[PDB]
Formats: structure tokens, C-alpha cells, sequence
């Protein structure tokens, strides 16, 4: 052919003096993924943790610290009025340490009040009428739930000159010796929210929950009675889904029992409500997943991460 | 999560209605229960033997109901039916009265040899039970149900049911040397000794647990009677002589154990549950238990507590404003027979021995709300203004995360647990110089220790992503545990920002450059003078010599910057060389 | 921000005390004022005009006080001193009464030729003023102060002060043809005509403004008297015959204008301010103004309003809980003479004609709080719980920003205004096809139109950063305006995400790849058979032919993807080629 | 001649030796100390994996300069005990000399002596007990007997910090022969290929040791503009304080909403050609709330709602004039009006950060268009104190506590106050924000209830950003003239935009 020795991309000199004009070059495959620009990446699960953290802040909640993968049995259990007969304080369920076996320092006064009400009762309750062994509470372990963190937080609060209502939240990792599985792992992330004021009602707990799951884009909300060792009334919240074409549990909550709170020193006119869920569940659905080990852990498929989108363009009109 | 299987057709018949698989799944929800699953006996084993089509009682459909580990009066069909029945006011709640018998004031005597192995025990009898194929199995089931559950595998409380027509005269509870009691146990051919059964059971799949987990002391609990017949050896097995079968007329129930009140309760549950089948319905025949103390107390003590609650409390706590008269109605449907006390202010509540879960005022509120139906409670929103605040550290973290990403790196999610070799041997150091924390009786090998660094996990990630393009640039900003003699628990978490460069050539200069950016981001000037930071060449057993440095800033060692040593990179089954970086962002707040 | 210069030593003497440069700066703060600076004309003329070091009464120590454009009774020393004096209860607030003279009921008549150039006017006189070097200048200053300020450069109201001893008999306010009035103006040698002064003033640095900005109508305002002497030509200049100097004994003040009430106020301020210097202190001699209407009204009308406010209100509004008796004291110190009304509930407040700013109940609260001292009010926190919510768009934007950064690009801050050629000519399109909005009488050329795209600004940024490394990767996610016939205002803003690649070679494939990432981020699948997006080659007068495409998604054109055309890249004075991208992220919400 | 010269020489030696070699001995055998041989061995390890070396160490106990004295003249406590008779010893003189002073503090923390204040001669010291045994001394007295072991770890422990003796550890090095061993030294081996890892070839060569002095290579990270990085932080503060973000998609506002709606009189100067950019094209608003407008026109000229208006003639043709939003307050007017239409009133908290346009060629940073953030709270019975309270909470999450309020003026606020803060470095109370309490003649005509009152405050995104990233002029990053390099380097002004940031050292 004639004038057909096409060129490549334009040039700074062609742009300098008329050269680009007629030196024929029109080749560009307008149907190709082009070159994804090299880009940094944030892990999907944490992109989500971020979104939760925000929801909490927008709802006036303060972020409580969780720097302690290792909790003493006292704070992780006893403190939450979790008897010692319970099947969750067993070796086959929890990770107890081998090296720092027993903890070192413990809040003996508070511990005394617990030991007490735990076995003999008080504050209006009739305890569990069993013998509370301190050597047991001394046993160190791997925090089994963020609720312990709240116990801490509340206790600290109970010491403030005059009481002052608050709203705490925290999204932290929690170790469980459950069962090496494909559905659930050994360690996951659990988010918890707690409100402490005067005269909070089960309805409040419900009201807050509705507001929370709305900023998560959920309206099909139905509550159901449940049981938690550390909550006067306790309820599991559910939502409807098409995936299992029927109702599903999306969160557990309750109203800390007074035999948990009163011994910390909080006033009797103060009541605190709380709720919690796992960072995992909401992702393993609102992003469709088969194996959890696919995004949590070293076995993670990095390619999936590179491609993970704005896991926050979620609670928006999807 | 206690589960209770029940023959459907029976359950429905028991109630007095027929339910849709939805209608009931609903009723369950409405009462705090959950209809876990619906199967047949054949389907139940249709996977534990392949498919050995077992036909018989596998034709019947049964509901697998889940019940709260709180409510004990719901561990058998008799109970669930009674509970739901009153809950829907389809029946008045029955009253349990214990009566005196006609002279046969059965009595069980506790001795001194007792208090030190199973301190106390309690018993009672229920006259003329009309048993049944099912009623029997249910009675046995309940027994097992609350055994390895509320009794903690008999550890605290152990229950024994006997056929009172097959023995007589005052019974005795005591303890003798193991090799000092002949016996004809439940499912055993001959007649053995205590000292003999113990080891012949170490092979019994079922009792393999209960035994040693409770006995190996100088004495063994035993229960005799006038004749001298052995009733049972409390925690392990009962006597085959006094065995109880479908045709039993009178049952003598005994409960021994280390926890008084619990035993006392277990008894009440059993006896209160099945007295529905006694000739004199809902009646338990008293029994006299005599303690080493020499005193005699009557049992069971069907405790009927009568606390009082201000209707206002229930309202103000649940979040409803119903009238005291109606509040009482609610509570009643829940077994707690309530009645308003004149000035329509206070409500008198009667706590049945069946609901032993009610231990505090708040527990009444629970039941009250459950009876009222959670979804009938209007959702209100707490009106207390509070200014939100992030936790300093986490705020900073969240920021750095966003810039690491800007700097082209990709965030991972390492596990916090692993094997010692992951944070020691594979890095060229002994597990004794890591300050690491050790987990007791770890399942797998990768549950021995808790992270001491993020480098391992990061590498392991690369290992699993060999399939990924040219240079891998990973990073993570998480916690690592260390033993700290100055913390109430004994260990402390630290926030490390750790990154790695994986490529044909290690990017030690580009990694060095990352640290520079990071510092630039944190507004930390370089050099020893300007109160900033310094890279001081150093040596590390995990880094290729002469390509390793230490980071110093704000008056202390922050981290280690360097090129991974060929040994570690191969011991983590990797190909290319590697440049790392790991600073403790803590001091930078 | 009205500023008032005052001879310090005089100010202090006026008050009756001596103040530290802090003590007074404090008193200022305490009263809502601000002591802007302390210098003199030794700093004025000595900074912009050669250096006329003329100091004999100029170079002094005077305070440059800032006063609220609200309070008019504070534009002269007489006022500030009076105000602060009462504020610190160092003096009782003076009362302004207007009195009748001895027969000499001066009168000013308005005619018909009036209503159409300066509708109304008002006047009054103040007998026997004891002027002074300073008092005079202050009197003249105030005149200027409230002229080119509250009168809007005489536009609405114009004030004229005359020496009543130099003219007599009833005065007349009217309008005649320009070339129909001889006159001997203030600082003018001869005697000119109206039609003559107008243009001889177009050169007068001071009046260069006032004139035409108000007159060029068929008539000109003028004020005569019995003798036929010309008092003044209202907005422009006054008569030199009736000029007022230090030795003047009686002043006749007249105010003409388009805004009745304002003039009425300006008068009151002037007369109420300086009647402090009349023989019969704080007295203004009435004056009869006769309107075209034929009616006669007396002036000035030293209005004394008497509204009533409840004490609880002030407290509940300010945030203090003082007693009504004390509240009254507060209000009084602020000029608003208050008194409690028996049942210590309501407070009767007397609004002086000086504080004409008090127009609503809330204005009393202001003064009340100011008197009480803002910093004595306890800070309280509103207790209403509210859940926060971001604006959908902005949330998304904030996200994209963070990923654009992750993708190695750098965010800029383009201005929203620019020159037409920036969004048309330089891009190969006529300003008539941009739908752009045009700014009226724009200062510079780069204030003609409002952005229609972010591409221009971005380029212009590269232009100013030639000094920057190899490839420049810029982006910005902001608004652009467009005319929209379907919006209450006429225009609408759009959120475009716009990026550019500047390098030796255009990165049209890497820019194409950016769009792909962005879509991937927004979870928008490629291809249309799923409501996604596609690239359809197209032509653009800003893109090099055959290297330009259009972006389609969610059923519409989103943006333009392409390589900038050599013309635009040179017309923006750039070197290398360029690849751009600009999508309207709006539809993606 | 210190490392490279004693290196090629320590290699010669190893070559000529039978394996073993000491950096001490062979340094004694040399005319060189041990800060040369060892100082070098360092290089012979950096240079790849040439020679192996083992850091052996000698550990013996010596006595202090101080403790050598004690060791012979007794401790300081015993020193003083014996020095004080039973007759007492005024503690005045006792501590009027360092040697004593010290010993007094320990004759005390020993219960060997006590004080008093019962003798005109000021406080005095008397010995408590009469039995003295100098442990401190008679313990050292033997440590220097070459018996520094007959003592407990519990003992020398305390003794150590008492400066009564120290431990000496002589570090010796046992440089062997490794692999890379060779006197060739051709450190031309630059890096570490994936090959060498799988083979072992990292052992047969010397790698040019890295120059840990020079800075590294900053990666090509993407960047977010400093001003917006700050906008982000503000946006967050507002959300954490329960405020909802109101929309601002409208650079072009009708004069009505911008001025009239806010009860800012028509003949106000601020709506002059010199002050506000008006429009040439959509110069006339195509629509507006005539009902609301009527109520405005009304109260604006005749008054009402308790006010006496401005008593002037309100021209509608004026309000119709389109312009470039001069302040975000107009956005709030919109927002509030909308709110006023809600079935039952409901308290709220709005905020918005958007750019405004002012014509002024004004002094200060010459910007005709800058960002302005505004916060508004509308509830029942809000007081000036609430406005203050909220402001304190806000400026605290901004890291500011020196807060002082001052009266001010805004056409649209009953009381109005400017809030200030005392600057440390730039000593002087600088501003920081203007606020007020919307007048009812602004609110009531919108249709809000009379029992509702709304307070608001605002400031510019520019002013603070200038004092956070630290600058004096902002036209340095606001515009096309922005110095991109400054952006690339802009640090996290977040933790360094609330928490306490560190300023360069002050060496003298
Ligand atoms: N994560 C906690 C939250 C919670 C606290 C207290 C009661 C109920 C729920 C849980 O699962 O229990
Ligand atoms: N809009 C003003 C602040 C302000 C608004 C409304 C009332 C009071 C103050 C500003 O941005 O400076």
C-alpha cells in the first residue's frame, strides 16, 4: 500500500512542530482491559472493619482500647458473672496459656466482691451457690470474646467521681479453640457496642440496634429471646435474606445483669445494654464467599484482594 | 445448647393440636426455643454407617428442639409440653405438693465416711408411676440430659433411680475401700468389686470418662439397704438388682454429690417433671434423709419462693407500660404465678421449683418481656448526647494503613497464633530468646505460640501466593504479644507496622525508602541530632549480613530494617530474596 | 468594620481616667470593641506618599478603635466616651429632649420637583454649640463616618450642616434644571452652575464618586432660603456661604435622601451626639419640615420606644439565671434604661433614640449578655441525641479519593473560576457550546466563567510544575457548573473525577486502565448486558483523533476518555503529550 | 590503616594459621590494640560471609573508685554513726558536708540514728541503737581479696547501684575461616540473585556491604491534597459530634437565599459589585418559594414576628439576581427552611464544608474563592452557653483549649460572638471562629416554631490549615500554582492535626 507505515503513540516533538499531522498512525484496540495502573491495596475484611468503626463513631460511640490478646480468667469470665461450672471455661473450648499461666496483679477488692456475690449472692441475687476458687480465676488465657474488654471499660467507669453516661465500642480479634473448620476459624474479629445510662430499657437496646443495622443497610429486623450468662433479658436480632430464603441471626445482645455491674461499683440507678457480632459473617455474604480461609489468614488469595472494591459503597443505595 | 428430640406425632398429641412445620417453628421462636432440625432415626445414622438402612422407629419424624441452658424444666417432652401449654394459656399451671406416705417413710442415712468424697446426697420417691415405652425413654433421657450438663458430667451431682419394689428397709449412703464391695452392675454379666470395675471400665466408651475424673480416693460412695443389697456406687454405675424398667411401679430417686443445692435442684426437676405420671398426679412422696450430723431433713423440698416486685419496675426495665393486673397475667403464663397486692402497685410472684433459674429480680423481667412478646415492645432511642472519640493508636493506624496503600503496598491478614519454629528456629533464634507466650495443650502445631512479629505470617502469605506477579509488596499493621513482668496479666501487645519486598532482587533500598516515607508521614526528622530517627547498621540472625540495620527514634529502638537471610527465605519455602521492615509504631503517638 | 481614631490623651481626659495600653485594650474587648492599632499620621502619610514628615499636630498618640457596623452612636469620640461611660456606670445616661425655640421656628419646605430624585428630607437645629479645634474635627469626622457608611456613600441619605447665622428666613428644598443654578461651593474659587460643576468634578478625587453615581436626572436637589441664598446641592456639595467653622454658634442640620427612616436616623445620631456641646446641654431645637403633601411635621423626632420583655426570657435565652432586679441593672448600663415591674417578673425597658439597632426582643438579649460579660456565662452542652449521617455523594467521593491515591495519583486543588478560553478556545470549542455560566463585570480575565471541566485547571497545574519528575499523575474529584433550565437557580453542579497522565509518551493505555480500576472499585461490570459500562471510540475536538473514547454506563454517557490533542497541549504551554479521563461520578451513587 | 589495612592483614594471618585466631592475642602480637582488630573484624563480616567469628567474654568483679575508699575507711553510714556521740550531734553541721550528708540518709534508713527538734540548737541527731557492725565495708573488704564470689547475688546486686563496685567484661573475638575467605576482596558482588539462594553461591563470594548512611528510595506513593486532608479531619470531627452532613451542590445561589433569606437587608454593602461576584448569564433565578418569599418581603420591610423590620422597600427584582454563593450560611438557610416543613419539628445538627466566592481583591492571602466550614444546631431552648459549650467541644477535637469569647455582629444572629485562642509561639490571642444565634426574623418566616431556636458557627478551612501544616501564605498550595513537591511531602495532618506533634530539637 501507499502512505501506510503507521506510527505509535504521539510524541513531544511531533507536538513541537506539525510532525504529528500526516505521518499516519490510527491503531488502538478499543475493546481491551487496558493496563490496570499498579495500585496499593487494603484488606477487604479491614475495609469493612473501617466501615463499622465509622458507624459507631457517627452514632456517638467512643472507641475503647483492646491491647491485650491475653486476658486473665477473672476478667474474661468471673467478672462477667460467668460461673465456673460453665462448659465454656473448659480446656476444650478456650486457649489457656502455658507460660504466663497465672496472671500477676488482680483487683482483689473487686475480686472479693465478685467471689462473694458469685457464691453467696447479694445485690439482690442469690448467686450460683457454689464455691468460688480464686486459683481458677488466676488462670491466663486468650481473650475468648471482646465482652471482657467491656467489663474492664465498665469497671474503670464505675470508679469515676460522679457517674457519667457513655457509649463504648470496640472491634477486636478473639481467640477460640472451637474446631479447626471451613465454616469458622480459630481466631476471628468480633465487634461490640455498649451503652450505659440511667433507665435504659429493652426497647432502647432495640432502638439502638435498629439505628445501627440501618447504617448497615438492613430493615427486616425481628428480635428473639435468648440466653447469655451476663444479661438480664437477652435477645438475638434477625433479618430476612434470600440466600437462605428465610430469617437469619445477625447479632446477639442483652442487658448486663446487676450481679455483674453492681459489684464493679456502678450505681443501682444505672443500667447498661450491649450487643455484638462478628466482622466475618457480614463479609462472607455481602461479598459472597465459600471458604473463610480465603480472606482471613496467610492462605488468602491476594488476587481477590487486589480486586476487592469499595466495601463501603455497601450501606449506600447499592 | 441443650437439644431435645421428641416424637413429633407424640408432641402434637401431647399438646392437643397439629402444627405446620412453620406454625411450630414459630411457636418455638415465640418462646425462646429453636427448632434446630427435623429428621428420622434412619437419617440420623444415614451417615455414621454409610447408609445401613435402619428401619423401625426411623419411620417416625421427630423434632430436634434447642432449649436454653438456663431453663431445666425443659429437658424432656413432659416439660416442653407443660411449659408451652401454660405459655399459651391452654392449660392452668400444675402445682407440685410433696405428701407423707402410709408409714413407709423411706429413709436414706448419710455417714461420716461420706463427707470427703461426695459430702451430701438427697432422695425421694414417687408412688405408682404409669410408665410407657416412650414415657420410660423420656424419663431415662432427662436423666442423661441433666447429667452430663447441669451436673457437669455427674462431677457435682449424680442421680440414681431405683425400683423400690426390689429392695427394702432404711438405705445407707457411705464409703468403703474400693476392694471391699461385691456388686452386680447394670449391664455386667457376673458380680465384681469396686476395685475391680474401675479398671474394667477404663475401656468402656461411655463411662471411660466419669470414673477416674471423679474417683481414686481412699473411699468409694455406695448405697445399701436393710437386706444389705447394694443400690449403687453413685457416680459410676447403679445396681442391676434395683434397675428400673417400663413395668416399674414405684421409683426411689437418690442424688449424691459435692454441690448440695444443685443436687437438691436436680431432684426437684426429675420428681416435679414426672410426677405427672403418678397415680396421685403431681405428688411426690416425701423421704427422710439423715445427715452425718444426726439430723433428719425431708425431701424433696419443692421450694416455692414468694418474692415481690413493683409493677413499675418491670415496666421501667422492659420498656412497656402495662397495668400491674396484666403484668401479673404475663408472669403467670411463664410459670411464675403472680397476683397483684391490693394497692395495684406491688406484684407477689411465686417461683416454682421447676424454674430454678430465677435468682434475681431481673430474671422476672426477662420472663415478663418474653411473655409480652419482644416484638410488641416499641423501639425507643436513648436520648443522651455523647461526643465520640477514637482511640489515639487506632486513629494513627487507620491513617498509616491508608498511606501504605498509597505507597503501592498491599495489606494482609496474618493469624495471631502459630508454631514456635515460625518465630524462632526459622528466623535463626531459640524459642527461649523471643519472650514469646506459650499456649497450653495446643491442638495443632500452629497453636503453640502467639506472634512475636508479623514477618513470619507475611512470608507464609507470599508462599501461598507464588502465582502472583513480579514484585510482591505486602504489609500489615497489627499486634504482637510479648511477656511483660510489669502488666497485670503477664504479657503486652505491641503495634508493629511490618512490610516486605519480594522480587528477583531484594529491594533493600526501596524498603529503606519505605521507612523514610513512613517517618516523613509521621513528621519525624532524620539524624541523631534533630530529635528524630537513625538507621544504624546492625546484625540480625534473620538478615543477610551487612544488609541489616536498626531503627532508633524518640529515644529508643523502634525496629529492624534489613534483607532476609537465605536460610529463613528457604525455611519458609520461598524462591526470591527478600527485604523487610518492622517498626513499633507505639512510641510515635 | 467602622474604625474611629481618637486623640488618646483626649480620650482618657474625656473619660476621667488614665488607661494602660492593656487596661483599655481590655475595656474594648469587654464592650465588643477592638483596639485595632496605636500609631499616628506619622505612620499614615509615612508609608504610601513619598515621605511628608509633617508633625506639629499630626504625629501623635491616637487609638485606632474598631466599632460594630451596628452601633451608630459609636462613630465619634463623644459617642464612645458616652457609651463606655454608662457601660461602667461611671455616669448616668443623658436624656435627649427636643425643645421649641423663641419664635425662630426654623422651617424647611419640600416641593413637588423633589419626590423623584430625593423624595424626602428632614432637618433641625442645635443652639449655641461651644465648638473646639477637636470638637469641630470630631463633628466633621462623624459626618463623613456615617456618610460613606450607613448612608451608603450618601446614596440614600445626605447630611448638610449649616451656620444658621449666615442666612435666614424659611428654607426651601426642591429641584431645578442643572444649568439653572449659580453657586459658590465649599472649596471653589468662583461661582459656577450645577450643569457646570458636575463635569468640573469628574476630576475631583473625592467627589469623583458621589456625583454621577446619584445624579444625571432632569432635576437637581437644591436648598434655598428667604434671601434666596443657596444652602447646598444635597448629594454633591454645600454652599460656601453657609459653611460651618470652629467659631460657628448655631448649626442648622438638613438631611435629604431616598430612604426616609435612615435619614431620620442619621439626623438623630448627629444631633443627639453633639447636643452635648449646646448651651442648654442635651437639647435639640425643633424644626418644622413641610412636605409636598402640605403637612408639617416636627424634627428631629427623638424617638423613645418602650417595649416590654419578660426576665425569664433573657435568662432562658442567654443561658444565665440572674434576678430581674439585676437583669434590669445590666440592660441599663447598656443605655436601655430598665426597671422591674412590681411582681419581679417583667422588666420595662426604655429604648433610647441613640440605640436604633434594637428592633426585636432578641436585640435586648444581646445587650443583656454583653453587659453581663460573655465569659461569665457557664458553658453548657445541649443534650439531644442525634445520629450523624454523611451525604451519599461526599462519602463516595471521600472513598474514591483514597483509592486514586492508592493508584499512585496525586490530588490537586483547581480554582472554580477561569477565563472562557480555558474551557473553550483552548479545547477546540466555542464558548457558545459549553453550557458555561458567565460572571458579570469580572475583575480579571480569569473570572469570566465557572469550570465546565477539571481538565483545564489540571493542565495549568502541570504547567506550573515543570520542575516535577518524569510522569505527572494528577487527579481531582470536584464540582463543575452548567446551565440547567430545570433548576430553581438556572445552573447545576456535577461531581467529576478527572485525572491526567503527563509523560514522554501519553499513557492512554494506563489512563484507560485507570478507568477500568475505578469501575472495578465501584463494582460496575464491563459490558452492558448487566448494567455496567463500556468504552465506545468517539471523536473530540480536544483529543488527538483515534485516541479518544466515550464512557457509557447505567444507561448514559458518563465521561470522555482520551489523549489530549497537540493543540490544547501547546495552548496550555505544555511540552509532553497527555492522556486524560473525566467521568461524572454522579450516576454511580 | 585501621580496618582495611588491618583487615587484609588479619586475612593473611588466618591464612597462615591453623584455624584458630584471637582478635586479642593476634592484636598483642601486633603493634595494635583491640579497637583496631575488632573494629575491623566488623568489616570482614559485612563483606559477605568470609570469616566466621565468635564473641567470647571474660567476666571479673572489680571495686569502685568510691568503694575502694569505703573498702578501707568503712562505709559512709558507719563513718557517721561513730562520728555522733550520745551527747547528740546537731544535724545542721552533719549535713554541711557531702561525705556525711549521704551517710546520714543511710544511718537513718537503718534505724541507727534518729532526729529531734527539742534543743534550741536546731534539729539534732542521736544514735538509736548502740551496736554497730559495718556490713557494707566488711563486704567489700573481701571482694577485693579476690573473693568476689563468697558474696550473694542478692548482695552485690544492691551494692552495684550503690556505686560500691562494678563488673568488668572483656570481649574477645575468635575469628575463624568461613567460606568467602580469600584475600582477593572484589566486593563487586552487588546484590543477591534468586539463584544464589537455591544454590549456595552466596557463601562463595563477598557482597559490597551497604552504605547505611545515605537515605533510601522514596516509593511513588499517590497523594492527597493537604487542604483536603484537613477537610477530611473536620468532616470527621463533625460526624463524631453527631452532626449530619448537609448538601452544597450549588456554586450559584439566588440573591434571595444568599442574603434576603438570612434577614441580611437588601441595601447591605456586602451585596455590592465590589464584594460579591454577580452573574451575567443565569442572572435571574428561574424559580423560588414565593410564599416564603412573601413572608420575607413582609417582615423585611414592615416587620412582624416581634420585630420592626428594616422599614425599607423590598424589591423582588433584586432578590432574583443570581450570584456565586458568598458564604455557606445560605446552604443552612436552605437546610433550615426544608426542616421547617417537616410534619412535627425534630431537633437536628447540620454541618457542611464547601467553597464560597468573594470578589474582594482583599489583603491577606489573596483568594477570591476559599473553603468555609459551618456547623448548625437546632433544638428547643438552646442558650448562648450551649453555643459556647458546643464550640469548646469542637475546638478541643481540634486541639485547642485557650478559648475566650467576644461580642460581635452578624446581620443574622440575635447575639453573635467571635471565639479566640491564645497562640503559644505567636504569643497573642488570635481569632479562630465566628458564631451567633440566627435571628427569629430569619427563622420564624421559614415556618419554624417559636419554641425552637438554632445556633451556628463557622470558620475557614484555609486559616487553620496554614497553622497546622505550618505556613504563612496559602496561595502556596491552593490553586494551579500549587507547589506539587510540597504535596508529595505533606505528612499525616491528622494525628498531627489533633494530638501533640513534636517540634525540632533545640541544641545550644
Ligand atoms: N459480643 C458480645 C456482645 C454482647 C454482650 C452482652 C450480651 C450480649 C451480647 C456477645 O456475643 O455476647
Ligand atoms: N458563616 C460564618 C460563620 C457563622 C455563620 C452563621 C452564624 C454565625 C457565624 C463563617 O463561615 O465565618
Amino acid at each position: 500500500t501507499s502512505i501506510s507505515k503507521q506510527e505509535t503513540e504521539l510524541s513531544p516533538e511531533m507536538i513541537s512542530s506539525g510532525s504529528w499531522r500526516d505521518r499516519p498512525f490510527k491503531p488502538y484496540n478499543f475493546l481491551a482491559h487496558g493496563v490496570l495502573p499498579d495500585s496499593g491495596h487494603l484488606h477487604p475484611l479491614l475495609k469493612v472493619r473501617s466501615q463499622f468503626r465509622q458507624i459507631f463513631l457517627e452514632m456517638g460511640f467512643t472507641e475503647m482500647p483492646t491491647d491485650n490478646f491475653i486476658e486473665s480468667s477473672f476478667w474474661n469470665f468471673d467478672a462477667l458473672f460467668q460461673p465456673q461450672q460453665h462448659p465454656a471455661r473448659d480446656q476444650h473450648d478456650t486457649f489457656f496459656l502455658r507460660d504466663p499461666a497465672e496472671a500477676l496483679q488482680l483487683p482483689m477488692d473487686y475480686v472479693q466482691r465478685v467471689k462473694r456475690t458469685h457464691s453467696q449472692g447479694g445485690y439482690g441475687s442469690q448467686g450460683y451457690k457454689y464455691n468460688w476458687k480464686l486459683d481458677e480465676a488466676r488462670k491466663n488465657l486468650l481473650r475468648t470474646h471482646t465482652t471482657s474488654a467491656s467489663a474492664r471499660a465498665l469497671y474503670r467507669l464505675a470508679q469515676k467521681k460522679p457517674f457519667t453516661p457513655v457509649k463504648y465500642f470496640s472491634i477486636d480479634r478473639v481467640f477460640r479453640n472451637e474446631t479447626l473448620d471451613a465454616t469458622h476459624l480459630a481466631e476471628f474479629h468480633q465487634i461490640e457496642g455498649v451503652v450505659a445510662d440511667h433507665g435504659l430499657t429493652l426497647g432502647h437496646l432495640m432502638g439502638v440496634l435498629r439505628e445501627f443495622f440501618t447504617k448497615l443497610g438492613i430493615t427486616q429486623l425481628r428480635f428473639k429471646p435468648a440466653y447469655n450468662p451476663y444479661t438480664e433479658p437477652s435477645m438475638e436480632v434477625f433479618s430476612y435474606h434470600q440466600g437462605l430464603k428465610k430469617w437469619v441471626e445477625v447479632g446477639n445482645s442483652g442487658v448486663f445483669r446487676p450481679e455483674m455491674l453492681l459489684p464493679m461499683g456502678l450505681p443501682e440507678n444505672v443500667s447498661v445494654i450491649a450487643w455484638g457480632l462478628s466482622l466475618e459473617r457480614p463479609t462472607m455474604i455481602k461479598y459472597g464467599i465459600n471458604n473463610i480461609r480465603e480472606l482471613v489468614g496467610h492462605k488468602v488469595n491476594l488476587q481477590m484482594v487486589y480486586d476487592s472494591p469499595l466495601c463501603r459503597l455497601d450501606a449506600e443505595p447499592r | 445448647m441443650p437439644t431435645v428430640s421428641v416424637k413429633r406425632d407424640l408432641l402434637f398429641q401431647a399438646l392437643g393440636r397439629t402444627y405446620t412445620d412453620e406454625e411450630f417453628d414459630e411457636l418455638c421462636f415465640e418462646f425462646g426455643l429453636e427448632l434446630d432440625e427435623i429428621t428420622s432415626e434412619k437419617e440420623i445414622i444415614s451417615k455414621e454407617q454409610g447408609n445401613v438402612k435402619a428401619a423401625g422407629a426411623s419411620d417416625v419424624v421427630l423434632y430436634k428442639i434447642d432449649v436454653p441452658a438456663n431453663r431445666y424444666d425443659l429437658l424432656c417432652l413432659e416439660g416442653l409440653v407443660r411449659g408451652l401449654q401454660v405459655f399459651k394459656e391452654r392449660i392452668k399451671a400444675p402445682v407440685y405438693k410433696r405428701v407423707m406416705p402410709d408409714g413407709k417413710i423411706q429413709k436414706l442415712i448419710i455417714t461420716e465416711e461420706t463427707a470427703k468424697i461426695r459430702p451430701f446426697a438427697v432422695a425421694a420417691v414417687l408412688r405408682n408411676i404409669k410408665f410407657t415405652k416412650d414415657r420410660y425413654d423420656s424419663f431415662i433421657e432427662l436423666q442423661e440430659k441433666l447429667h452430663q450438663n447441669i451436673c457437669r458430667k455427674r462431677a457435682l451431682v449424680a442421680i440414681g433411680t431405683h425400683d423400690l419394689d426390689t429392695l427394702s428397709g432404711p438405705f445407707t449412703y457411705t464409703a468403703k475401700r474400693p476392694s471391699d464391695i461385691k456388686f452386680k452392675p447394670l449391664n455386667k454379666t457376673k458380680e465384681y468389686t469396686a476395685c475391680e470395675l474401675m479398671n474394667i471400665y477404663k475401656t468402656d466408651n461411655h463411662l471411660k470418662h466419669y470414673l477416674h475424673i471423679i474417683e481414686n480416693k481412699p473411699l468409694y460412695p455406695v448405697i445399701y439397704d436393710s437386706n444389705g443389697v447394694v443400690l449403687s456406687m453413685p457416680p459410676i454405675i447403679n445396681g442391676d438388682h434395683s434397675r428400673i424398667t417400663v413395668n416399674t411401679r414405684n421409683i426411689f430417686i437418690e442424688c449424691t454429690g459435692t454441690d448440695f443445692t444443685k443436687a437438691k435442684i436436680v431432684l426437684d426437676i426429675i420428681v416435679t417433671m414426672f410426677s405427672e405420671y403418678c397415680e396421685n398426679q403431681f405428688t411426690v412422696e416425701a423421704a427422710e434423709v439423715v445427715f452425718p450430723n444426726g439430723k433428719s431433713h425431708t425431701f424433696p423440698e419443692l421450694a416455692y419462693r414468694k418474692e415481690m416486685v413493683r409493677a413499675d419496675l418491670i415496666n421501667k426495665k422492659v420498656g412497656i407500660r402495662e397495668t400491674p393486673e396484666n403484668l401479673a397475667k404475663l408472669l403467670t403464663r411463664m410459670y411464675l404465678k403472680s397476683e397483684v397486692i391490693g394497692d395495684g402497685n406491688q406484684i407477689e410472684i411465686e417461683i416454682p421449683p421447676t424454674r430454678a433459674d430465677i435468682i434475681h429480680a431481673c430474671d422476672i423481667v426477662e420472663d415478663a418481656a418474653i411473655a409480652y412478646g419482644y416484638n410488641n415492645i416499641q423501639m425507643t432511642l436513648p436520648k443522651t448526647y455523647t461526643i465520640a472519640n477514637q482511640f489515639p493508636l487506632n486513629k494513627l493506624t487507620e491513617l498509616l494503613r491508608h498511606d501504605m496503600a498509597a505507597a503501592g503496598f498491599t495489606e494482609a491478614l496474618t493469624f495471631a497464633l502459630c508454631s514456635q519454629e515460625d518465630i524462632a528456629d526459622k528466623l535463626g533464634v531459640d524459642i527461649s530468646a523471643t519472650k514469646a507466650v506459650h499456649i497450653s495443650n495446643p491442638k495443632t502445631a500452629e497453636f503453640q505460640v502467639a506472634r512475636t512479629t508479623l514477618l513470619p505470617g507475611l512470608l507464609k502469605t507470599i508462599a501461598a501466593n507464588r502465582k502472583m506477579p513480579l514484585p510482591l509488596k505486602l504489609f500489615e499493621i497489627s499486634d504482637i504479644v510479648i511477656k511483660d513482668s510489669n502488666t497485670d496479666v503477664g504479657a503486652k501487645n505491641y503495634r508493629h507496622l511490618c512490610a516486605v519486598y519480594y522480587n528477583k532482587n531484594p529491594g533493600f533500598e526501596i524498603i529503606h525508602g519505605l521507612l523514610d516515607r513512613i517517618m516523613q508521614l509521621l513528621d519525624v526528622p532524620p539524624g541523631e541530632d534533630k530529635g528524630g530517627y537513625v538507621i544504624k547498621a546492625s546484625e540480625g540472625p534473620a538478615f543477610f549480613p551487612g544488609r541489616c540495620a536498626e531503627i532508633f527514634a524518640r529515644g529508643q529502638s523502634v525496629g529492624k530494617l534489613g534483607v532476609l537471610h537465605p536460610d529463613v527465605i528457604t525455611k519458609f519455602e520461598l524462591t526470591m530474596p527478600c527485604s523487610s521492615l518492622e517498626i513499633n509504631i507505639g512510641p510515635f503517638l
